[PDB]
C-alpha cells in the first residue's frame, strides 16, 4: 500500500552522432598493375575482362554514397528563412541557428563539430568529390530547423502563419500525459533549464575532441586501407625485382614475361582483396544511413512514443547538426524528480458502490484523500466527476471506505 | 575532364569548374533542379537556334514566407 | 598448432545477474523503473495500467484477478513441460555454432 | 587463397551477427522496459509485458 | 447491421530466441602457412603484409 509520485521534474539535452557516407574512390586498373609498360599491357590482356568488374564495382558504391545522402537530407520540399524576430518564449536558439558571414561572437556548433573533426598524381588512383557541397547540407539543417520552430505541427502543406512556441511546447507536453497548466506556470524556469543545457553542451563540446570517435573511425579505416594498397606495389612477390624496368633490361623476353606474369599475379590479389573489404563497408555504411534517415522522420517531424529511440525519459523534440560525413541530433527529453511516498487504493467504497478514478490514481494524505495524475503530484478533490463507478464493494481486493463529493446538492439548495 | 584544369589538357565550350574542365556546355547563371549529375554542385541538362546542354548550380528548392505574430 | 579460441568478456554469470536485476527492477517497480524512487509500486496496479493501455478498463482486472493468475501460472507450467520434452527447439543458435 | 577464403566468409558471418544483435538490443529497449503499439512486434495480439 | 463483440478474454505466452554473439578466434598465420620452417617464412617475407 505504498507508491511514489514526482514533485519536480528538469529539462535535459543529450547529443547522437551517425556516421552517413563514405569517401568516393575511382581507380585505373591497368595504371596501378603495369604502369606504362607494353609488354606488361599486352601480357594483361590474356586475362579478360577483371578491370572492368573493378572499375564497375567502385563506381556503383560511389554512386550509392550520394544516394546515401540525398535519402538522408533531402526531405524539405521548401526553403524556410530564419524569422526575424527572435521573440519565443524566452528560449534562445542563437547557437544553432545559423549567421550569413557568421560575424557574432556566438560559433554555432557546426564550426565546433567541423573543427573538431579536422582537429596521388602518379598512382593509378583517383578520389572524386561529392555532389552536395557543405553550404548546401547547411542550408538544408537550418531550413529544417526554422521550419519545424516556426510552423509548428503545419510545417507539411504548410501556411503562411507561426503557430507560438509556447502552444507548440503545451502540445508536446499533452503528448506525454502531462497537462499544460503545469507548463504555463513555469515556463520561465523551463526555458532557463533549456538554455542552461545547451550551454553545458556547447561547452563541453569545446573542451574537446575525442566525442567524434564513430565519424573519425570510417576515415581512419578507409586511409590505412588506402596505404596498405599502395605499399603493396614494393613487394616482389617471389621475382628477381620489383621494378619491371630492372626485369625488361636484366633478362631476355623467355624468362621477363614470367616474371612479369608473377608480379601481375600478385598485384591482381591486392586489388581483389581490397576492393571485396570496400564492398563489405559501403553495406555497412548503408545501413547506418537508413537507421539515420528513419530517426530523422521519425524524431525530428513529429513526436515519438518508443522507449529510449530518441534518448533517455520522454521525448520532447530533437534538432539536427550536420557533420562531417554525419550528423548531429540534440535530443530535448523530460525526467521526473524528487520523488514522495503516499498511500494507495485500488477503488473506494461509497454507499454500496465503487468508485475507479478516470484517470491517475488514489493517494492519501494520511486523512484527505485525492486523486492526482502518475507524473506530477498535483492533487484534487475526489468528486463523481473524477469518478468512474461499477461493482459493488464485494470482490475488489482492498478497497476502501471513503466519502464521493458531489456539486449538484449544493447547488440544488441554494 | 574529371580533376583537370583547362589551362593544358585541352590544349594538349571551353568552361573550368570545380569538377574539372566541361567542353560543349553553355554555362548560365539561372539556378534549376538537378537533371543530370556533375559534381560539387553542378549540375547539367539538355534544355531548348542553339538547342545545347547547358550547365548550372542545382537549386535547392522554392522559398516560402511566413507571416510572423505572437 | 596455430588456432586459438579466446574467452568472452563477460561470464555466463555475470549474464545472468544482469538479467536477474533488469526482470526484478521491472517486477518490483513499476512506471518508476531508472530514477531510484525504491518504494515498491504494487503489481495489480502495474497490470490494471497495462489493461487501460491495450483498450480495456482496470475494474474487468480487478473482478477477475484470481482467473488471470490462474491462467498466467497454467501458460507458465505449459511453456516449461514445452522446454522439457524437446530439447531442439533451440535451432538457430545451433546452426551458428554448426 | 584458403586463408583469404575462410577470412571473408568470416566477416560476412559477423555482419550478419551484429544486425541480428542490433534487433535484440532494440526489442529489449522496446518491450521489456515498456509497452509496445507496434502490431505483432511482441508476438501476436496485444502486447502486455 | 451486424457486429460481434467478445465476451471472455485469455492471457497467452509465447517465446522467441535470438542469437548475439560468435565464436572468437584468433589465428597465427605464419606458423599455420609455414609450420615453423625458416625456409618457408624466407619465401613468405617478400608476399608483403
Ligand atoms: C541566449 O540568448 C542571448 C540573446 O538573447 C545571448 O546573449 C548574448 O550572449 C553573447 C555571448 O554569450 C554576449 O556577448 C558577450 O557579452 C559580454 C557582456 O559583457 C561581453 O563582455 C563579451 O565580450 C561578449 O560580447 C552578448 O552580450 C549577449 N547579449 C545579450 C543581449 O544578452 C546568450 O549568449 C544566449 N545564451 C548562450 C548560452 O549563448
Ligand atoms: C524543484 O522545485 C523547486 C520549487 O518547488 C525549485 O526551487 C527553486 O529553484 C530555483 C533554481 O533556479 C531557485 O532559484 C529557487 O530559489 C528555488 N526555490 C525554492 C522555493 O526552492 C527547484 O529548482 C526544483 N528542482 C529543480 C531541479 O529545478
Ligand atoms: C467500511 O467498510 C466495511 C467493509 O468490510 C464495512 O464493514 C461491514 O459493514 C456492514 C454494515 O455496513 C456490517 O454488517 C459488516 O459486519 C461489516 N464487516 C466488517 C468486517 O466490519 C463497514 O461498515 C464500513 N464502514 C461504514 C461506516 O459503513
Ligand atoms: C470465460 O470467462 C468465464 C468467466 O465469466 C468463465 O467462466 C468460469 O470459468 C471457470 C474456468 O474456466 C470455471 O471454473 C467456472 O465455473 C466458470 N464460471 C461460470 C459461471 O461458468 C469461462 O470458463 C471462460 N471460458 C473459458 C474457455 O475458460
Ligand atoms: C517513504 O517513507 C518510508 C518510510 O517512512 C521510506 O522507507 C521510503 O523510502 C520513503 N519514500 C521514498 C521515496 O524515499
Ligand atoms: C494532507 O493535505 C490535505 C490537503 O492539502 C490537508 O487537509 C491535510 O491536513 C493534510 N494531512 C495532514 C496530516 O496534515
Ligand atoms: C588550375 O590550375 C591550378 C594551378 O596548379 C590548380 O591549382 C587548379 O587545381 C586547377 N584547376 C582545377 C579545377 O583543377
Ligand atoms: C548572370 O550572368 C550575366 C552574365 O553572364 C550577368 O550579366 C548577370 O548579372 C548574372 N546574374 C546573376 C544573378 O548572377
Ligand atoms: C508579440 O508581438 C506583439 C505585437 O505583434 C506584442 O504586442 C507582444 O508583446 C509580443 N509577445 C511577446 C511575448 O513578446
Amino acid at each position: 500500500n505504498s507508491i511514489a509520485i514526482p514533485t519536480n521534474f528538469t529539462i535535459s539535452v543529450t547529443t547522437e552522432i551517425i556516421p552517413v557516407s563514405m569517401q568516393k574512390v575511382s581507380v585505373d586498373c591497368t595504371m596501378y598493375i603495369c604502369g606504362d609498360s607494353e609488354e606488361c599491357s599486352n601480357l594483361l590482356l590474356q586475362y579478360g575482362s577483371f578491370c572492368t568488374q573493378l572499375n564497375r564495382a567502385l563506381h556503383e558504391i560511389a554512386v550509392e554514397q550520394d544516394k546515401n545522402t540525398q535519402e538522408v537530407f533531402a526531405q524539405v520540399k521548401q526553403i524556410y528563412k530564419t524569422p526575424p524576430i527572435k521573440d519565443f518564449g524566452g528560449f534562445n536558439f542563437s547557437q544553432i541557428l545559423p549567421d550569413p558571414s557568421k560575424p557574432s561572437k556566438r560559433s554555432a556548433i557546426e564550426d565546433l563539430l567541423f573543427n573538431k573533426v579536422t582537429l596521388q598524381k602518379f598512382n593509378g588512383l583517383t578520389v572524386l568529390p561529392p555532389l552536395l557541397t557543405d553550404e548546401m547540407i547547411a542550408a538544408y539543417t537550418s531550413a529544417l530547423l526554422a521550419g519545424t520552430i516556426t510552423a509548428g505541427w503545419t510545417f507539411g502543406a504548410g501556411a503562411a502563419l507561426q503557430i507560438p512556441f509556447a502552444m507548440q511546447m503545451a502540445y508536446r507536453f499533452n503528448g506525454i500525459g502531462v497537462t499544460q497548466n503545469v507548463l504555463y506556470e513555469n515556463q520561465k524556469l523551463i526555458a532557463n533549464q533549456f538554455n542552461k543545457a545547451i550551454g553545458k553542451i556547447q561547452d563541453g563540446l569545446s573542451s574537446t575532441a575525442s566525442a567524434l570517435g564513430k565519424l573519425q573511425d570510417v576515415v581512419n579505416q578507409n586511409a590505412q586501407a588506402l596505404n596498405t594498397l599502395v605499399k603493396q606495389l614494393s613487394s616482389n612477390f617471389g621475382a628477381i625485382s620489383s621494378v619491371l624496368n630492372d626485369i625488361l633490361s636484366r633478362l631476355d623476353p623467355p624468362e621477363a614475361e614470367v616474371q612479369i606474369d608473377r608480379l601481375i599475379n600478385g598485384r591482381l590479389q591486392a586489388l581483389n582483396t581490397y576492393v571485396t573489404q570496400q564492398l563489405i563497408r559501403a553495406a555497412e555504411i548503408r545501413a547506418s544511413a537508413n537507421l539515420a534517415a528513419e530517426k530523422m522522420s521519425e524524431c525530428v517531424l513529429g513526436q515519438s512514443k518508443r522507449v529510449d529511440f530518441c534518448g533517455k525519459g520522454y521525448h520532447l523534440m530533437s534538432f539536427p547538426q550536420s557533420a562531417p560525413h554525419g550528423v548531429v541530433f540534440l535530443h530535448v527529453t523530460y525526467v521526473p524528480t524528487q520523488y514522495k511516498n503516499f498511500t494507495t487504493a485500488p477503488a473506494i467504497c461509497h454507499n454500496g458502490k465503487a468508485h475507479f478514478p478516470r484517470e491517475g490514481v488514489f493517494v492519501s494524505n494520511g486523512t484527505h484523500w485525492f486523486v492526482t495524475q502518475r507524473n506530477f503530484y498535483e492533487p484534487q478533490i475526489i468528486t463523481t466527476d473524477n469518478t468512474f463507478v461499477s461493482g459493488d464493494c464485494d470482490v475488489v481486493i482492498g478497497i476502501v471506505n471513503n466519502t464521493v463529493y458531489d456539486p449538484l446538492q449544493p447547488e440544488l439548495d441554494s | 575532364y574529371q580533376g583537370v584544369n583547362c589551362t593544358e589538357v585541352p590544349v594538349a565550350n571551353v568552361f573550368q569548374t570545380r569538377a574539372g574542365c566541361l567542353i560543349g556546355a553553355e554555362h548560365v547563371n539561372n539556378s534549376y533542379e538537378c537533371d543530370i549529375p556533375i559534381g560539387a554542385g553542378i549540375c547539367a541538362s539538355y534544355q531548348t537556334a542553339s538547342q545545347s546542354i547547358i550547365a548550372y548550380t542545382m537549386s535547392l528548392g522554392e522559398e516560402n514566407s511566413v507571416a510572423y505574430s505572437n
